[PDB]
């Protein structure tokens, strides 16, 4: 019965990862030649 | 006969445009040429009524 | 020996909480609440670019801009004309709702409205005029005007249409013309028709003419009921509606 | 019964908070061109 | 796409991605390209601009 | 006779392309010529409705 | 019952983070060329 | 019984040994030559 919110806070853990992994978007890089 | 469009509505006043290209501006009781009185202006949805029944709007490919 | 299995795939489930349909199931509830966040309200405006006369009489009204938060509109100046007006001086009511970038020399302001459904005034004194032209700006309607081209009463310090149906733009004041047989254009304004085609015309006879680079014909004639046309070489008849 | 006063307290925060925005008022920017 | 500038038309339309690149090239009407003087960009936290 | 194609949708409007090049937007309550009137809009699936029981799409190699 | 309350929490966190994503605009930027 | 736990301690200390151990990976290296 408690083995819902066990797998509640390893379930969180995982699910803040993948959303903050999802947040970021970089800048693109243009370089010049002469 | 000459058709007037708004261009602008805030709460009490609303400008107008007509065929012609005049424009002007009304608040709740003023005068419009061709039209009558006007008996309410709604600033929510687009639409004047006046003294003749008729509801003032937009132009349909210009709003 | 079976210790080692039990361990294996609890270590497992401990390593990954997550399965890959509720990876799958978990991105796509993500991406729907970025959308849900990202939608907007209502209907958005419609955008259009207008051209105005603004009449510096001591009774006429001052003109109206419809903004929205957040886009820009540019503004042009020209005289009566048509020339650019250079602009010498602008002031602006209530900056913490609009923000106007302008390079120090041009004729085009570009304003950005911050807030909802604010709305204020502004005054432009361009180079050579003494009375200031004064605009007043209105947020949150239901079209968003892109861009206002504004026609000037006086003359500026720079001062055809047959040139305009040759680009394709329709002659102002025109109506449109009915033409079956072959590819034209036609349009009536003053009972003259103004015609564009790459064909060449014979027989009728014309008053004036305009060719592109490209080899683009735009007519100016007198109304008829018939046209004689050769292209290349052939000759044949366009039959028009009026 | 009690209730106005919670009211009373969400309520105050909220009007002050409307009276406040409703009082500045800013200065207008006069831009030179050269 | 042919730009009008016209006061009826209607501006157009450039269909973007996240995180992926969009080359826009301005030419003339015959073709040949044409430089360009200036840009104004709303909202820069949701699009990068480079120009030489 | 003339085939209208979706260049762009958001909620509320969506941007038309048609064979001769012209290009329009619309959004809920609209005039379409040769069509009729638009009944809904829906933003996913790339779909409209119109008062005749035609649905405008994307052109199929341009999607 | 309770159930409300604890509602109110989550829901209250993440109402305000909406209203707060909701007030931002920042302004537009100008590119000169020569 | 007790076992899974203290085989779930080392093979916990292994593991994720190995997947920091796939984690890496290192930018080549050009070389130039007059």
């Amino acid at each position: 019965q408690q083995e819902i919110q066990q797998r509640t806070s390893d379930m969180l853990t995982a699910a803040t990862q993948l959303v903050q992994d999802w947040k970021q978007v970089e800048t693109q890089v243009y370089t010049e030649g002469t | 006969r000459i058709i007037y469009y708004i261009q602008a509505v805030i709460p009490g006043r609303a400008w107008l445009i007509g065929s012609n290209g005049s424009t002007l501006t009304v608040r709740e009781g003023s005068k419009i040429p061709g039209y009558g009185m006007v008996k309410l202006i709604d600033s929510l949805q687009g639409r004047i009524l006046t003294s003749s029944g008729q509801v003032i709007k937009f132009s349909q490919e210009d709003s | 020996e079976v210790i080692d299995k039990k361990a294996f795939k609890d270590m497992t489930r401990n390593l990954y909480p997550l399965n890959p349909e509720q990876v799958v199931k978990l991105k796509q509830i993500y991406e729907t609440s970025e959308y849900a966040k990202a939608a907007t309200p209502g209907t958005p405006p419609k955008p259009t670019a207008t051209s105005q006369f603004v009449n510096l009489s001591p009774g006429s009204t001052p003109p109206v801009i419809r903004l929205s938060q957040g886009f820009v509109s540019s503004l042009v100046f020209l005289d009566s004309t048509g020339a650019p007006w250079p602009i010498a001086a602008y002031d602006l009511g209530d900056p913490s709702s609009f923000n106007i970038q302008w390079d120090k020399t041009s004729n085009t302001l570009m304003i950005q409205a911050t807030k909802l459904y604010n709305y204020g005034n502004l005054a432009v004194r361009l180079r050579g005029l003494n009375t200031p032209v004064m605009l007043t700006l209105i947020p949150g309607q239901k079209a968003v005007d892109y861009r206002v081209d504004l026609r000037v009463q006086g003359y500026g310090p720079n001062a055809d249409l047959l040139l305009h149906v040759l680009e394709g733009v329709p002659p102002p004041g025109s109506r449109r013309l009915v033409v079956s047989g072959g590819d034209a254009r036609a349009w009536l304004s003053n009972e003259k028709m103004y015609v564009r085609t790459n064909l060449t015309i014979l027989s009728p006879g014309w008053l004036a003419s305009m060719t592109s680079a490209d080899g683009t014909h735009a007519y100016e004639m007198q109304k008829s009921p018939v046209l004689l046309v050769s292209w290349h070489g052939k000759v044949m008849q366009l039959k028009v509606e009026g």
